[PDB]
């Protein structure tokens, strides 16, 4: 757990620093320097929107790959003695890959909402552009993380179903239902993302 | 210079591919096709008076392509001679 | 007018409502499914009944979706900071309550499914416990609604 | 360079219709008549759909190609 | 299951049998696969040059087929490729066709008819001068002025898009629409084949509940999308570009009932009413499948004559309806894989060309003619290592996957046994 | 004449009250859940009797919900920074007290249901201990109310 | 006049006095309940006598509650920043001292109940240790009061 | 006009596209390699057949390289913040997609090489999975081509 120790140390140090910094800012009457408005406003909307698109695609692909290998290891381990699995259980893999597809689609649906400003002053950038950036980032986060969790869940269920299939053929048909449920979450994320960027308009 | 027939087959197929595709590329360059404009090694000065300089550069690249086609013809001949040897 | 950055917290509220509820539902479904698949080899006739926990986990996702939709429909580029904070709170509440309920449903469903594989009489008991976990997510939804509509 | 949308559409529609409609009746009778007819009809349908999509995507453009100034300068002289 | 396979159809029969041998006397996907698998591969592997190479390789395998059949070896990969020599031949031919349609040949167009885009009208009718050319790095072109756009290119994509930096902007839309259109049409054909299955097996219950709800749902929801795509292609032009709606937003609004009073206008008069009617029919198709068939089965097999278990029948029908309804959406989404793989192949070929043989072509001195030798070999081997073999394999397997899942799920059951004679 | 971001903290009260409590409850409903399953194989007749821990864990969630709803009904656009801090304090108090009570209830309930399968007399003992754990959450609620109704 | 952020530290003092004391009491109760469940398998008659740890853990929570309520009663709109610091210090002192005391009570009570199953004479000794592990919380309470009532 | 730091993000995108993809490929080329070394002791004839995973891992790297080059050739001195962050998004997309696809390819190939050693029929099966994993990276690349040329 050496790497876990490093991560825990970094996390604890960062958050102890944050606690002490917040205490110092609040107590020394220097709260006006902790402009969260300035951070959210000066930071370009392009950063938020492009991070949103990149996450929408990359986290979806990460979940798809996670599920694909989680279920493919089990498929190819079980198929050594029951090769029929390789034929029937590809559906599990399909579901995992489906996740990634949603990703790209949402990426497109988000990438179509981008447009330059020709402005730098926050009053000039405006509520419309700032909300467009924030909502593209939020939709990217929603789709990417929902797809990540859905892909991992479908992969776990598919590995379970492949291990069950290796011992009784008549079980996969009844375990796929779980995968279907596990797939729905992905769709939900997409829907929410589509609702978040429905009225988004940069320019 | 005897060699394995597999290598001779690969050499002759590559020679045929090179000859055909590089002859076609030379013909298309010599026709001054705009699709290949990005491959022409022109400079800023070439945009001074007219397109004749770019035409000359197209012809030069076509000559390079034909030279490559001839070299691949020689390579294919060598491979065919080796095949006849085997 | 209102601040330029006001919509940020509402956006994050919707994102949290969906993301954390999806995390909870995904964990519940994964744990329940990996318990159900492993049971089925021993007790193949129980799968359908044992699908009940998965459904419960799925419901958690729905809750998130519901609240997310609300926050994604009541969120304009010029909402007051107060409404944006309300939507952020509703989203965090529903998302993290759904996360906790999904973890509880996964654990309880896996354990109860295996026990039912070993003890049919446990089935009803499992359902009760699952409901007690499922209600947790419902609680979050309630609070989320109260915050998002206000 | 006026590419009228009458000769292409008429020519390709009639060609692929003759291949996909008239072709089956000219296939000699034999064990493979059914599979050959299916091949004819499917090729006609798929190829005609692909060509129709390709041509319609270009009909009524909502924006023109973005050409570097070097290639614009060359194309002015070269192309019609 | 016995199919009386032939030498040519053996490859495709083995291809369609890999996912499960068809039941006794059900609609065989082999005859339709024989064409739609090479075609769905060519849509992804669309390239005139790579298609030519594949066709020549497959023709070599076919002509020398007897020799290799006699001279048997243990190479699994070569044996697999050889067994699909006819599959590869058809894939190469269809890839040649699509590469002609894409106007692509080793990442380069052809221009055999002449481009429809003339730059001179920009100088004549437009405001352009040599000053504007000097001042603008990339500029652009507009068809609004009269003589710039002289109609659509008669056959395939216009060559100018190869040299236009706006290439991807147009090609992404064109290929996304093409992928969705082909996918929806393939799925509709599958559903019609399912109707044929039901008619032959004498299952009117499936025909009236099942196939008909399925086709109504698919056509109303997604066939309408193809109609919208074609209509927008035919209707909106450069002059009406400003207010041209986005069919993505319109489809989303149709699903959400979010027809707004602001933003892009309606594609046609009465869009609200027609789209509401289509959506209502689509939702009603769900109860049509779910509630009806279980009730009729229960009525005619447990009230008449008096094991039937209503709860499990209802659950099974609910699972089937959920599967089909989510499958329509997820399959129309998955068919974008065609555009994804086509764009990836095109971009990989473009970068390979511009990174390998642009070195040998972009040399002033005549000595470059020697360099083009070595460079070209690398190009050649790369075009045979990354594009022909690996990208070709990926496109092949993804056309396979589209046939197994997206297409055959509509009508194929695959719960039979291969007929293994003595 | 108050900051427009004052409500933020108050919201983070409500949210927290419903989130942390839920998490705590979940843990309870999780651990006890597993315990019941583990002990249901050999002693089925104790499944319903051994559902007390889950119920207690459920009550913890309710505590949070109550406070959350209370806070969610005390929020206003012009909420002063003082009242917002009061609501944040109440939310944290109830949420984390319920979290600790849920941890204690989960551990005690798992141990007690496992032991009662072997020692019937332990049942009452378990209940007593569970009550004590429950009381912890109650304390939080009390403080929360005192903070949330000033 | 006075800073508006002083009430934040006052409510943090109250919520810390409650939360950390509740966490300590929860840990003590959980460890003691695990020990009691383990012990009672062979020695049922000691299920009640072995509940003293839990009680001694519960007392810790009460300490926190006391301080919390005190702070929740001393809070007002215009507490000087110094008064808010006093309340925060009192809350932290009581909460964390109670947390340490709860850890000690849990460990000592678990060990003592496990040992008393094998050696009755340990009981009295155990009690003493628990007292020595409980006065710690008392000490915190004292300091908190000295800070809270100043 | 534009900030002098606008070119940073795009550059990082390019580097990211090369780095993470390479890492992905590396992991694949490692895991599959290990598997081959484990397989080849008993079934040497399958080395060439079983080298497919590595090749696919290599393909992933190529995708990254492509995007990297596509971004490294488009970085101009006056690169606006819009183009800079478009290239950053493309780089993140391709890099992380290639990383995940390389991990999946490595694990699946390491399993499938050994499986094909045991059961020859699994060979094609392994491939049928690997391509799926591979296209995940491709999907990232696709989005990159959509972004860096928006
Ligand atoms: C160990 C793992 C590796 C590290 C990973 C984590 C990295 C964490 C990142 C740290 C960045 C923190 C932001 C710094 C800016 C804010 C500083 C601040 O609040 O003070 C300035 C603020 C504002 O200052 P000001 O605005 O009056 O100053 C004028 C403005 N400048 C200086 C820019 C011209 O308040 C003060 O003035 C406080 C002065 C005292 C300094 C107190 C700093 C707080 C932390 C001190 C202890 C360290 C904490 C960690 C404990 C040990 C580890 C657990
Ligand atoms: C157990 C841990 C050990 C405790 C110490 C931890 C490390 C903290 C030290 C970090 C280095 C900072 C040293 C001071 C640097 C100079 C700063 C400066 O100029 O100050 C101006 C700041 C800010 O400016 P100002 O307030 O002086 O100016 C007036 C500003 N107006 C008008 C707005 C009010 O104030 C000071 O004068 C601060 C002096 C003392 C700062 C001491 C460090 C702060 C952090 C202490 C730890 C906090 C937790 C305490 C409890 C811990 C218990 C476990
Ligand atoms: C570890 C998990 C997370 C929780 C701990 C860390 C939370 C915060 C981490 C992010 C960095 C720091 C954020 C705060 C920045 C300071 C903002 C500021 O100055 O404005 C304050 C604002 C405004 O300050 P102001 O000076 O503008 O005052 C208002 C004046 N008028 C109205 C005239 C404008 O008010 C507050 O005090 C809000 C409370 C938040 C600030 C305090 C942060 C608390 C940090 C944790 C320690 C809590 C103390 C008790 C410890 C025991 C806990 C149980
Ligand atoms: C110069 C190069 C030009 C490019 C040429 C290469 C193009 C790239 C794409 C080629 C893919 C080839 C695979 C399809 C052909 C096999 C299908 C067929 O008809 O056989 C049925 C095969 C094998 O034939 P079979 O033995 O089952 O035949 C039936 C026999 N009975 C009835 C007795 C059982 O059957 C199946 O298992 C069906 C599923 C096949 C799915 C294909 C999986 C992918 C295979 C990858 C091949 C290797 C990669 C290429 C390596 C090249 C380097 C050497
Ligand atoms: C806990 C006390 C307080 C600590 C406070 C200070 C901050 C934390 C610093 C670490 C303190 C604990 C000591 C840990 C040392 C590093 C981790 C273990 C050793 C190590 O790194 O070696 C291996 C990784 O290789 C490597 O060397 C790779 C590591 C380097 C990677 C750098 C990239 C990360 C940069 C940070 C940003 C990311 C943030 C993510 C949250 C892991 O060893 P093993 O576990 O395999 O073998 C078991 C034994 N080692
Ligand atoms: C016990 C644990 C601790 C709990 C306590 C809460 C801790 C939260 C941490 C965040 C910091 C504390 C929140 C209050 C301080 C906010 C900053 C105030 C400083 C200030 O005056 O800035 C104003 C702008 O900030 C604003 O108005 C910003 C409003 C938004 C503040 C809150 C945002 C925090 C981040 C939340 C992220 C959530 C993510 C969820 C996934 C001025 O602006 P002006 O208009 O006067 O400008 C005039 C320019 N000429
Ligand atoms: C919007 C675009 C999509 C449109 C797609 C649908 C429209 C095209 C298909 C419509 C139906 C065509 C006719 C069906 C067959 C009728 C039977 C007579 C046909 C005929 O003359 O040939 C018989 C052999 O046909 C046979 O053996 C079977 C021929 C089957 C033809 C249809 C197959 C292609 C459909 C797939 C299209 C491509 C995919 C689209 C994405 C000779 O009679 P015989 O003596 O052989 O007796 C029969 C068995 N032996
Ligand atoms: C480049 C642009 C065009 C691209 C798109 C079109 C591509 C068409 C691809 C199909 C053409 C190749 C067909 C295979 C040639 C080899 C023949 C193999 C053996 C053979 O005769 O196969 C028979 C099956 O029918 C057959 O072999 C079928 C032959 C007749 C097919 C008719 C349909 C062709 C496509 C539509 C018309 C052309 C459109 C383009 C102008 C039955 O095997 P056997 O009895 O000989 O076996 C002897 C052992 N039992
Ligand atoms: C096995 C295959 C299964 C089927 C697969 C196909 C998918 C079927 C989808 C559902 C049924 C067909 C589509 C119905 C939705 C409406 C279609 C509108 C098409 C469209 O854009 O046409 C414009 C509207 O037409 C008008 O202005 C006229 C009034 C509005 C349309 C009325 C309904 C037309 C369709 C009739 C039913 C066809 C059924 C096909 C199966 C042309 O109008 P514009 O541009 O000139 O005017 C505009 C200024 N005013
Ligand atoms: C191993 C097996 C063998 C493999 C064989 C592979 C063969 C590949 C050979 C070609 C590769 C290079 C492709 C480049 C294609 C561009 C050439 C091109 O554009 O052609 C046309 C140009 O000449 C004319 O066009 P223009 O002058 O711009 O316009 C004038 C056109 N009007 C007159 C019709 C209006
Ligand atoms: O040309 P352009 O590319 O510039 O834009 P356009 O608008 O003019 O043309 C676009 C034409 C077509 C719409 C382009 C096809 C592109 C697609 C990205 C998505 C296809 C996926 C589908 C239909 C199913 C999955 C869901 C998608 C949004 C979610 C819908 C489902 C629910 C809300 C439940
Ligand atoms: C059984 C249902 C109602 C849910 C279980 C929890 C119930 C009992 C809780 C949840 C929220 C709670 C309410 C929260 C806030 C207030 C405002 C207060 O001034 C009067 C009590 C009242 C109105 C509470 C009554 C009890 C309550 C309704
Ligand atoms: C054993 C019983 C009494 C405790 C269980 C119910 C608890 C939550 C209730 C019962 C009576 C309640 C008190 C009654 C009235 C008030 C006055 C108000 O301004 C602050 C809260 C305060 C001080 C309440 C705190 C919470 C309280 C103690
Ligand atoms: C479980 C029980 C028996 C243990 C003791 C808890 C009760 C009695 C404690 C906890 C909080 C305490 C309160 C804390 C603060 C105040 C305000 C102070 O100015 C006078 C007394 C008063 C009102 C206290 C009375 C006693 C009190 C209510
Ligand atoms: C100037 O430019 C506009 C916009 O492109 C064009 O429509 C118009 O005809 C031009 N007018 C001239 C050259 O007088």
């Amino acid at each position: 757990t050496g790497l876990e120790l490093l991560y825990l140390g970094i996390f604890v140090a960062f958050w102890a620093c944050m606690i002490v910094v917040g205490i110092c800012y609040t107590i020394f009457d220097l709260g006006f320097r902790f402009d969260v408005a300035w951070f959210l406003t000066e930071t370009s909307p392009f950063m938020w929107s492009n991070l949103g698109i990149g996450l929408a695609i990359s986290l979806s692909v990460v979940g798809a790959a996670w599920g694909i290998y989680i279920t493919g290891s089990s498929i190819i381990g079980g198929g050594v003695k029951a090769p029929r699995i390789k034929t029937k259980n590809l559906v599990s893999i399909i579901f995992c890959e489906a996740v990634a597809i949603y990703g790209i689609i949402m990426a497109i649906v988000i990438s179509n909402m981008a447009e330059p400003f020709s402005a730098t002053d926050p009053k000039a950038i405006g509520h419309r552009n700032y909300h467009a950036g924030y909502s593209m980032f939020g939709a990217g986060l929603t789709v990417g993380l929902s797809n990540l969790f859905c892909g991992v869940c479908v992969g776990i269920v598919g590995s379970g179903a492949a291990l069950a299939d290796a011992q009784n053929p008549s079980l996969f048909v009844k375990i796929l239902i779980v995968e279907i449920f596990g797939s729905a979450i992905g769709l939900f994320g997409v829907i929410v993302a589509i609702l978040q960027t429905s009225r988004v308009k940069m320019g | 210079l005897c060699c394995g027939p597999k290598l001779a087959a690969c050499g002759i197929v590559l020679s045929a591919w090179g000859v055909i595709m590089l002859i076609m590329l030379g013909i298309f360059f010599n026709v001054h096709s705009a699709v290949l404009i990005e491959d022409v090694p022109f400079t800023e000065k070439d945009f001074e008076n007219g397109p004749q300089n770019i035409y000359n550069l197209y012809e030069q690249v076509s000559y390079n392509c034909f030279i490559a086609a001839g070299l691949y013809l020689l390579l294919g001949g060598f491979s065919f001679c080796q095949v006849r040897l085997n | 007018n209102n601040p330029e950055y006001s919509s940020f917290f509402g956006v994050m509220g919707a994102s949290s409502a969906m993301v954390f509820s999806a995390m909870g539902a995904a964990y519940g479904t994964a744990k329940s499914g990996t318990g159900i698949a492993a049971m089925s080899v021993m007790r193949p006739e129980l799968i359908m009944k044992s699908i009940i926990p998965v459904v419960m986990a799925g419901i958690i996702a729905i809750y998130g979706l519901v609240v997310a939709v609300l926050i994604a429909n009541s969120l304009t580029d010029g909402i007051t900071l107060y409404r944006s904070f309300l939507q952020l709170g509703a989203g965090l509440s529903v998302g993290l309550s759904g996360l906790a309920a999904g973890f509880a449903i996964g654990i309880v469903g896996d354990a109860g499914v295996r026990g039912t594989a070993q003890q049919p009489r446990l089935f009803v008991g499992m359902i009760l416990i699952l409901i007690f976990a499922e209600v947790l997510g419902l609680y979050g939804l309630i609070v989320a609604l109260i915050l998002s509509t206000k | 360079t006026a590419h009228s949308f009458a000769l292409p559409v008429i020519i390709f529609t009639t060609f692929w219709g003759l291949i996909g409609i008239a072709g089956p009746w000219f296939v000699p009778k034999g064990p493979n008549r059914g599979v050959i007819i299916t091949m004819l009809v499917a090729t006609a349908v798929c190829c005609y759909l692909f060509w129709l999509i390709a041509i319609l995507a270009q009909l009524n453009p909502l924006f023109g190609p973005q050409l570097k100034n070097e290639t614009i300068w060359y194309v002015r002289f070269l192309w019609e | 299951t016995y199919n009386k396979t032939n030498k040519f159809t053996h490859g495709f029969q083995n291809i369609v049998d890999a996912y499960g041998i068809g039941t006794y006397r059900e609609i065989n996907p082999a005859p339709y696969t024989v064409i739609t698998f090479p075609f769905l591969f060519a849509v992804m592997f669309g390239d005139f040059g790579h298609g030519i190479l594949m066709t020549l390789f497959a023709v070599w395998m076919v002509l020398r087929e007897s020799r290799i059949l006699s001279q048997k070896n243990e190479n699994e990969m070569f044996s697999m490729v050889f067994s699909g020599r006819y599959i590869i031949l058809l894939m190469g031919l269809f890839s040649i066709y699509t590469g002609l349609i894409y106007n692509d040949c080793f990442s380069k167009s052809l221009n055999i008819f002449g481009s429809s885009w003339s730059v001179r009208p920009m100088f004549t009718i437009g405001n352009w001068t040599e000053e504007t050319l000097l001042g603008s790095s990339v500029l652009q072109l507009n068809p609004a002025i009269p003589g710039v756009f002289g109609g659509p290119y008669p056959f395939g994509i216009d060559p100018i898009w190869n040299i236009a930096t706006n290439k991807l902007t147009f090609l992404n839309s064109f290929k996304m629409k093409m992928s969705v259109i082909l996918g929806i049409i393939h799925m509709l054909f599958g559903v019609s084949l399912s109707l044929f299955n039901h008619i032959y097996f004498k299952k009117p219950l499936n025909i009236y509940f099942g196939f008909i709800p399925e086709i109504i749902f698919m056509s109303s929801l997604f066939g309408y999308l193809v109609i919208l795509i074609f209509y927008k292609w035919t209707a909106y032009d450069a002059h009406s570009s400003r207010n041209a709606p986005s069919l993505l937003i319109h489809f989303i609004n149709m699903f959400l009932f979010s027809y707004p009073e602001s933003g892009n206008a309606m594609l046609y008069s009465g869009q609200k009413g027609i789209q509401c009617f289509l959506i209502v029919v689509a939702m009603l198709c769900v109860p049509w499948m779910l509630l009806f068939k279980p009730l009729i089965l229960r009525h005619q097999y447990l009230r008449k004559k008096h094991v039937f278990d209503f709860g499990d029948t209802m659950v099974h029908q609910a699972i089937h309806t959920i599967e089909y309804c989510l499958g329509c959406i997820s399959n129309t989404a998955s068919y974008l894989r065609l555009w994804a793989l086509s764009l990836a192949h095109a971009q990989l070929s473009e970068v390979l060309w511009t990174m390998v043989i642009h070195i040998g072509l972009h040399v002033r001195s005549l000595a470059g003619g020697l360099g083009l030798f070595f460079i070209f070999a690398a190009f050649a081997t790369l075009t045979v290592a990354i594009l022909l073999i690996m990208e070709g394999l990926s496109a092949f397997l993804h056309a396979l996957r589209l046939h197994w899942v997206e297409f055959q799920n509509k009508f194929y059951t695959g719960t039979g046994f291969k007929f293994l004679p003595f």
